[PDB]
């Protein structure tokens, strides 16, 4: 009955920082939660691993497919937190100590959701809400307009921490192990939180060290599930969502004179994997001559099964991960080390794959 | 138990 | 789940001295007050408190909170939000003023928590807009995780909370759809929830006025749940009003004297002139000489109903309404006049008498 | 409508 104008969604999963603890869990979450708003038929964008200028120009373009009607969905995984009622999230990048300077402000960000007219707000915080002290500064963000079109749903309360599992290797954080079981319902966003809060409340690893907090505004009954507007082939639902589109082209299967394939794992997170496609007794793939922008390590490169690259879920596979870095065209060596004979040759075959996934826009 |  | 007890405090300010004045919050107190007794509370109400009495009656309130108390706190009046801290001005506010004036919501959280209740409910129905000349900034400590709290605010941060403009006994924007829904055995969250799409249809406040429900609520947790198995035997002492009394006169005259309980500070006196000898042809039951510590304005006393003087009460007698129950020093004695006529005499006759009824209701906590 |  409510209807969404689109539903439009964006996951930012820090885990690696430079100068802070490292986090394992935000891969997992961000990874099962794009596939759950897609089952929503949501359009997303998951991006791991950001700095401050990355962080800022994902939630600029994520601000350019939002307008009237829209539902704007932020997800967040990683450190963050709480200064006067301001809640920041923490690059990668960001020093120790930092300051709102070096963080994003998800305050500000539903500031400029507001100026885009959208229909519902939603922003899942799944990062600390403890204080900063080095944090002196206190800007007057101008009152918020009144929407009644505003939901947040932060995995702890203010001064606590969120917490992640350490147990498994796919382990969940506290929010996205009870979020992913009522995400799929068709009630209203703040109805689906409280459902998430109970089963919470359920957990003995959690209790009086972390409950989750429901801050609302919303007045209608819009939930998740709501479905869009119009067609998805207009002159409108195409431009609007042109730049998305973009930001999800996997280079084309190539082929080599050995196979080359392209899947991808989130938007900036790709994973290539050679395949051996009489006179020969033996012959080797490998990948090589990778831009020095990714910062990729032989160790971590052409392994053999996809979980010793770190990522989820016969071939050599290679895990080219933070592809925002890309400063022009993705260019690789395809080495093959071949015997016929005790002689071995070695041949070195320039395959360029263009600007794939995020690395378009 | 790991904090975020 | 069960209740170990299911207290509540309600305060409604209206009388300010250097801001502008309220009507609404006597109606939404008087109304919302009515529907937690239905529900099993025990409700103090409390109406035009200064600093130093909202500052007694919260402390008291936090006192009678423990471990599966369901403490519920309801402010309606002046208010101001300040980098996420809520804070309720008294009448007695200065113009400007600052957060050492004020009572912090925030503050009173902390204190509820310590008494390891087992629902904390704060409905703020008040303005949250910055006050600029409050330039302090507060170091508070990080409240503990008790998964336990449910804020419902009436409006949004830096948005206004409203009620009509001067016209009559109407409730303000939240109580106008609170009350539709409060006896509702429905989770606190989710009637909240309700009370905002409501609002959201209300086309008197669209863009200036939406309900804020911020909750860490787990459990199943409802203002209808049931009550299991000092408190009470403190609680009944500042509910206790003067008995019916009969004032004789020497003429002859046999006066009647009730009273009735408005507010926790406000008492309603009615005077029935039960006796009348034939030959007085002309009499009236006068009630003149109040404390001055009250405040009771003459042109506000004996009216022919209770409406006219501010009172909400269900033959042939004067209302006169006594508030500031809380600001007696000593015990309430007042004089009942006789303005008597007979048939045959000029002249009127002047017949005094007075009266102690005491300290009635919360006048019995004398601070 | 007056405000609080
Ligand atoms: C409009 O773009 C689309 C794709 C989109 C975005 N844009 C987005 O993430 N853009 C982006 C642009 N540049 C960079 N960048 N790399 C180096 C420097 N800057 C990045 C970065 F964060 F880092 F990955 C992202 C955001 N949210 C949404 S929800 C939706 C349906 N579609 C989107
Ligand atoms: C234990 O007290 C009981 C009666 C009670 C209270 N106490 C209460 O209102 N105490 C209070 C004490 N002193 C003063 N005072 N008078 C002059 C200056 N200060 C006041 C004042 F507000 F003004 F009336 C209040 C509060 N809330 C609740 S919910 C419940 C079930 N019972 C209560």
């Amino acid at each position: 009955q409510p209807l969404a104008k689109d539903k439009v969604a964006l996951l930012i999963g820090n885990m690696n920082y430079r100068e802070h603890p490292k986090l394992k869990a935000p891969l997992v979450d961000v990874y099962e939660l794009t596939n759950l708003l897609r089952q929503l038929d949501f359009k997303v964008v998951s991006l791991l691993d950001l700095t401050e200028y990355e962080m800022r120009n994902a939630v600029d373009e994520f601000l350019l497919l939002l307008d009237k009607g829209v539902y704007g969905l932020l997800y967040y995984a990683g450190h963050g937190y709480e200064n006067f009622g301001n809640s920041f999230m923490v690059p990668v990048d960001a020093p120790n100590p930092y300051r709102s300077e070096n963080c994003l402000c998800v305050q500000n960000i539903l500031k400029l959701m507001q100026e885009k007219e959208t229909g519902l707000n939603v922003f899942l915080l799944d990062m600390c809400r403890k204080r900063n002290d080095y944090d002196d500064t206190i800007p007057i963000l101008d009152a918020l307009k009144v929407t009644a079109n505003i939901v947040f749903g932060y995995a702890t309360c203010q001064g606590a921490e969120a917490f992640e599992i350490q147990h498994s290797g796919l382990a969940n954080g506290i929010f996205m192990k009870f979020l992913k079981d009522r995400l799929l319902e068709d009630k209203k966003i703040t109805v689906l939180l409280d459902e998430v809060a109970e089963d919470m409340g359920k957990c003995h690893l959690t209790k009086g060290k972390q409950a989750l907090e429901i801050r609302s505004s919303l007045s209608e009954k819009r939930a998740l599930t709501d479905p869009i507007q119009g067609t998805e082939y207009s002159a409108e639902s195409l431009v609007r969502n042109l730049q998305w589109a973009k930001a999800h082209e996997l280079p084309e299967s190539m082929c080599l004179k050995i196979q080359l394939g392209f899947a991808a794992e989130f938007s900036n997170v790709m994973i290539i994997y050679t395949s051996i496609v009489p006179e020969i007794i033996m012959c080797d793939a490998y990948v090589t001559d990778f831009p020095l922008d990714l910062d990729i390590d032989p160790k971590d490169a052409n392994k053999g099964t996809p979980e010793e690259t770190g990522s989820y879920l016969h071939c050599l596979y290679t895990r080219l991960s933070s592809l925002q870095k890309l400063k022009e065209h993705l260019v690789f060596t395809v080495c093959l080390s071949y015997q016929y004979l005790e002689d071995t040759v070695e041949d070195k075959q320039e395959v360029n794959v263009g600007k794939p996934l995020i690395a378009k826009l | 138990v790991r904090p975020r």
